[PDB]
């Protein structure tokens, strides 16, 4: 209902941890598991690349269509880009219905 | 046909041509599905008027929105017949249920 591709096996869930390291066990033994442990985070790159499969647009409609234009008007901040503080903001949501077929 | 103030007679014009064109990839607006008249004719000894083709698109009252587009029929390749001169087209149906007849 939201949108887009129902799928039955769906790209799968990728789940990822930190392995818990134990921070000074004292010498004495006892049962209890560990409560403490190192603070720590990993970081790192992620690569996602996707192939696409198109369907080209083959019409004979006459005049010319409707696409999707960005306004050539002057204004303080050009649309899907930075700011002057670097904050990313994209200004209105693009739906993908431009291209006409008849029905 | 000529006309001069009336007797009106008809005389064969050997070197006009009629174009005709099959579209098959299905780009123009499809008159075909509702029923209208001017079908060949139920009894074989009739002759018939071919009927006009005229098309509807997408309107705000009267007025025409952007959305709507114009097909010229001029701009598809289509073969053009002398007297003397055959078109023939071969088509072949997707597999669909048997229409039934029982009750």
């Amino acid at each position: 209902l939201m949108g887009g591709f129902g799928l039955k096996h769906p790209p799968p869930q990728i789940l990822i941890k930190n392995t818990p390291v134990p921070a000074n066990p004292s010498t004495t033994f006892s049962a209890a598991k560990f409560a403490s442990f190192i603070t720590q985070y990993s970081t790192g790159q992620v690569s996602v690349e996707i192939e696409w499969e198109l369907q080209k647009e083959n019409s004979k409609r006459w005049n010319p269509e409707i696409q999707y234009t960005s306004n050539y008007n002057k204004s303080v901040n050009v649309d899907f880009t930075v700011d002057t503080n670097g904050v990313y903001s994209e200004p209105r949501p693009i739906g993908t219905r431009y291209l006409t077929r008849n029905l | 046909v000529t006309q001069n103030d009336g007797t009106t007679t008809i005389a064969n014009n050997l070197t006009s041509t009629v174009q005709v064109f099959t579209d098959s990839e299905y780009q123009l607006p499809y008159v075909l599905g509702s029923a209208h008249q001017g079908c060949l004719p139920p009894f074989p000894a009739d002759v018939f008027m071919v009927p006009q083709y005229g098309y509807l698109t997408l309107n705000n009252g009267s007025q025409a929105v952007g959305r709507s587009s114009f097909y010229c029929l001029e701009y598809f390749p289509s073969q053009m017949l002398r007297t003397g001169n055959n078109f023939t087209f071969s088509y072949t149906f997707e597999d669909v249920p048997f229409h039934s007849s029982y009750a």
